[PDB]
RNA sequence: AUUCUGGUGUCCUAGGCGUAGAGGAACCACACCAAUCCAUCCCGAACUUGGUGGUUAAACUCUACUGCGGUGACGAUACUGUAGGGGAGGUCCUGCGGAAAAAUAGCUCGACGCCAGGAU
RNA sequence: AGGUAGACAGUUUCUAUGGGGCGUAGGCCUCCCAAAAGGUAACGGAGGCGUGCAAAGGUUUCCUCGGGCCGGACGGAGAUUGGCCCUCGAGUGCAAAGGCAGAAGGGAGCUUGACUGCAAGACCCACCCGUCGAGCAGGGACGAAAGUCGGCCUUAGUGAUCCGACGGUGCCGAGUGGAAGGGCCGUCGCUCAACGGAUAAAAGUUACUCUAGGGAUAACAGGCUGAUCUUCCCCAAGAGUUCACAUCGACGGGAAGGUUUGGCACCUCGAUGUCGGCUCUUCGCCACCUGGGGCUGUAGUAUGUUCCAAGGGUUGGGCUGUUCGCCCAUUAAAGCGGUACGUGAGCUGGGUUCAGAACGUCGUGAGACAGUUCGGUCCAUAUCCGGUGUGGGCGUUAGAGC
RNA sequence: ACGGUCCUAAGGUAGCGAAAUUCCUUGUCGGGUAAGUUCCGACCCGCACGAAAGGCGUAACGAUCUGGGCACUGUCUCGGAGAGAGGCUCGGUGAAAUAGACAUGUCUGUGAAGAUGCGGACUACCUGCACCUGGACAGAAAGACCCUAUGAAGCUU
RNA sequence: GACCAGGCCCGGGCGACUGUUUACCAAAAACACAGGUCUCCGCAAAGUCGUAAGACCAUGUAUGGGGGCUGACGCCUGCCC
RNA sequence: ACCCAGAGCUAGCUGGUUCUCCCCGAAAUGCGUUGAGGCGCAGCAGUUGACUGGACAUCUAGGGGUAAAGCACUGUUUCGGUGCGGGCCGCGAGAGCGGUACCAAAUCGAGGCAAACUCUGAAUACUAGAUAUGACCUAGGGGUCAAGGUCGGCCAGUGAGACGAUGGGGGAUAAGCUUCAUCGUCGAGAGGGAAACAGCCCGGAUCACCAGCUAAGGCCCCUAAAUGACCGCUCAGUGAUAAAGGAGGUAGGGGUGCAGAGACAGCCAGGAGGUUUGCCUAGAAGCAGCCACCCUUGAAAGAGUGCGUAAUAGCUCACUGAUCGAGCGCUCUUGCGCCGAAGAUGAACGGGGCUAAGCGGUCUGCCGAAGCUGUGGGAUGUAAAAAAACAU
């Protein structure tokens, strides 16, 4: 033959996952309404 | 086998074959003739045996013409010897085609019959030609 | 399949010896700044500049330093003195070497 | 202030040739002779010296045409900065940014400064 | 005091290297590779230098080459002489690159700046070294003058240090005056060519050998690669009475396989035993025979070709260490490969890698030579996995024998 | 066999010759055997025999090398049986080299490119004893080959 | 009749022969050998060992003594200074 | 030889070199070397002084001859036209010469190529100069911090590099090959994706939390998340693995030839006389090779595309009638498949399995790291000390 074969991190080159499709490259985070002001956490008011 | 008649320098780099071959896309002298599309380092024994064989089928009249000449050499060194130590003496010389060029010209037969021909001169060469009427 | 391996008759060279344009074009200069190495006379000696014995070209004066075309394809070499350079503090380099300056002597 | 001719540049082939015509009032050049100054690796061809009786023919100067020479786009295309992708067949494809050479349209038969002398 | 025995002694006997050796190279200059600053490696591709010139320098003035076409005695493609035409393709002492028009190219006149004392300032760089230099001082050269001249149109023509040598010089000169001897300035003496030069002065062999190291570095094995090998396929010129395609298939093209010969140097040099034979396996198919087929230039017999199929089988000797091979007698047939070219803690030791000895040869010699010959010590009580056997325990839901 | 010409100090005489010398090579021819890369005799293209590092012969002698025959047989076809000494079991005494730790499967894949230990599968109650050596790049000796060190030592001119 | 107690023949290479040799991998074709040849040495000899004295040679003297090479025996042993 | 001594000989060589936390953190290059696995100096670390302003970003100016392109120069090259000059033949045999089945300078026209060719000439890069206020406090004031070099002192290691992208050289445009140039990662870097897998993709681990959001990549089960959606494509277990070539496999697009004055495919029909044609007289006779490639009779027919013959004979196909009655014939282009495709202990997409749980295109959720957010704790530095931040 003659066809020299993929070793190494060449096999790592050719076979590793990818997405390369136009719409699953973009999507990212989801958006939302972000929040009304909340309280405190802890407040003390003692001893 | 079509050899350049001393060159300038007896041995010289390989380069590669990047690009559309812009100029050699047009015909001059034929009406039919075969274009490439893959390039290939091409050998006068390839350019010859492509010639007789499509020579061959001309047979009763109809003209020939080749538009590709070698004049690149090419060298194997000493076989079976270790890496290093200079270069080797040059083998054989070889065009560079590269894509949409003309190899051979063809006029005056049936389109029947260059057609045919062609065929058997596309099956002689290392590459995907196709067949081109314009002229 | 032990086969001799044929020697060159190659393989000398001298390094390159650094010629080329030391001061480019519309640059600061001296009196005694060498402008250009070169081999032969590629650039031509214009005004207010020196032309040595390898045909290198020094200046002369201050100024800085001009590229002209010669007549039928050939170049020139001239040096210009530059009448007022002003300065701004408005600039920014002004500004930040001044607050740098003022940094080194607030901390010490 | 304007236009010529004679000298000096900036600007160097948009500024150079060819073709066609035109200039001797001035300035400029070709024709007369050469003991001497001075000269010819020979020769007053040239250099030089002394004269003027011819001429705008050659050169030079000036006005035209694009025949050449020269310069030359826009658009595209090659190529390539950077971020990616396809092929085992050796190079190709994409986004983002820069962008030729060639070719052609077309542009050119100079421009402009100072001084000397002549004319309005 | 001069000669004269490796008889005897101390040493020396370079590095690069796609393992070493054999060759080739080792310093400097030009071009490319070099990727449009500079720089840049390879045992990458191309060439040069280790000078020449008293003028081929300096300056003052003058000149325009080369190649063609046409005319002209000998004279022709070419010597000299005239005209014409592109004009710098010529020349420039010597390789190349960059340069050079009334010139840096060619000629003439006069000369010596191929000069002393320097030097603002830059370039180039690890260091050592190298390079350009406006200008000033003196004393000249050439020109009417302005000016130009401290070698060459530019880049090669070259070696540091120590030491010695020659010319110049109250600078020192070991009580003081001298002198001997130094210093200082100008200069001379290296194929120190392995050319940043270890010494003024140095070659070989070891299978009689030893030590320190190295999988940084070869030979066996694997791996990558697949040029070579092995096996297929595309094309179809042609051979086959006629007919490329029964059977072969030129010139050419494309594949797979990893059995050959290589390339690489990735694991292993604090050791993984190298060929062939014996014993015992197993597996692959690219099928030698045996089963079943298509085509045939298949009358039948016996073939040829090629498709399916790897279940089984694939002798006994002569010669050689031989695998391989040839031959004899057979036979259904005498298949070809992988498994560390299967298997040495299973065997053998004929071959090949120790010491002895010889022949041819190479070597002045010691010694040497995939040249040849005769002789030459093959370890091991099985921990584990793995195998062939064979028990015991426990499990199987109350326990047992069949 | 016979001559021409060059170089050299001179160009191998006798003898022997494919040999302990011969690469090409299993030279070719004949003998020996059903068949003979070894053997014997002859040829001569002596890569690269040769006259006291002797040449060529030679009766005898050789734990000498190398071919062939007769006799003889388990060397072999192709094994088989039996006797002892072990091996095996019981009692007594009682070592060794080795050993990072070891709860120590097969397949293919992976990885310093050849894995009980990493990935996926497959297989597999726990534990002795007898036998067998394919693997643990099993043990043994800081490779004796190869190359390196401005290492060592012998020997030569 | 047990134990004990030659196997024989034919052809070739090398070395004549009995002999010696690598203790612990080599027993031979290797060394030695009788024989041959060359060369040195006349005695206070050459040679050898010693700084020297002197020792061996030799209590010997050329039919003897030291060294080089070859290796019984047969026939031989050429050309080149 | 041994034994003792010089003598702990030397060993640019190998091995080894022992407690803890915090801060910074390389190199594997150039130059020279009896040097190449050593050493020197530079380069790149730390530490401590001095000098100042840069850094990253955008925008101008400079000289480049590289990619590209080109044929005016230097070589190289094919075809045509003009054709000096050359090959061969012909003469009343020493003056004289003419033919010429012919190879071809030099120019012209068309047409290529070139690391060591350039009338041209990019992008980057290089050099220089210009312009811009990085995060936290009531458009500035005054603040707090982070943010780069040059020179020098003291004192290191390094000088075996590896792979990937690109530009090349060497090689066989073979190698997990080798050598340079520019950049990434490893080296010295954990974590997530890649079945396992230094070097690929994502991202730089101060420490705690049984919180949250996301990157790369994914959502049938092993095994976190959609047995989600709508529109296409495959029938091969393709989806894991390679070409030349083979092809009514299947889906789409454009262009192109005929066609209910009736095409296509079947189906009995027709498919002629000089043509034994001139030709090398052995025959080429529609069909070895030559040219001519007639015209008639006609619903149609070529002096012929193939079979069959020594050549004829004969069998077909071109075409046309007729039967017949609706869409069919021949190229171009893709998309996804099939064959081509065979190795040695045993299946090998990671396994189960899947007709989608595969491929293409689009839309939205979710999962997902030691990244980022939150909540707390430590240590540095900004000064000296504590609080307070900012960075680390």
């Amino acid at each position: 033959s003659s066809r020299p074969q993929k070793k190494g991190t060449a096999h790592h080159m050719k076979t590793r996952p990818k997405k390369t499709a136009r719409w699953d490259i973009k999507r990212g985070p989801a958006v939302y309404p972000p929040l009304p002001p909340l309280p405190a956490e802890w407040t003390i008011v003692s001893s | 086998m079509l050899s350049p008649k001393r060159t300038r320098f007896r041995k010289q780099h390989r380069g590669r074959m990047k690009g559309i071959s812009y100029r050699g896309n047009r015909i001059c002298f034929g009406r039919y003739a075969l274009q490439a599309l893959e390039p290939a380092w091409i050998t006068s024994r390839q350019i010859e045996a492509g010639r007789r064989a499509m020579t061959r089928n001309a047979r009763r009249g109809g003209k020939i013409w080749v538009r590709i000449f070698p004049d690149k050499p090419v060298t194997v060194r000493p076989a079976e010897t270790r890496m290093g130590s200079g270069k080797g003496s040059p083998e054989y010389w070889v065009a560079v085609v590269k894509p949409g060029r003309i190899l051979y010209e063809i006029s005056g037969v049936a389109e029947n019959i260059a057609r045919r021909a062609v065929a058997i001169a596309a099956s002689k060469m290392p590459i995907r030609t196709q067949f081109i009427i314009s002229g | 399949h032990k086969k001799g391996a044929g020697s060159t008759k190659n393989g000398r060279d001298s390094k390159g010896q650094r010629l080329g344009v030391k001061i480019y074009g519309d640059q600061v200069a001296k009196p005694g700044a060498i402008i250009i190495r070169q081999r032969g006379t590629k650039f031509h000696p214009g005004k207010n500049v020196g032309i040595g014995k390898d045909h290198t070209i020094f200046a002369l004066i201050d100024g800085l330093v001009k590229f002209e075309k010669y007549g039928p394809d050939k170049k020139k070499v001239s040096v210009y003195p530059r009448e007022i350079q002003p300065e701004n503090p408005n600039s920014y380099r002004a500004r930040k070497r001044e607050n740098f300056r003022l940094q080194r002597e607030k901390k010490k």
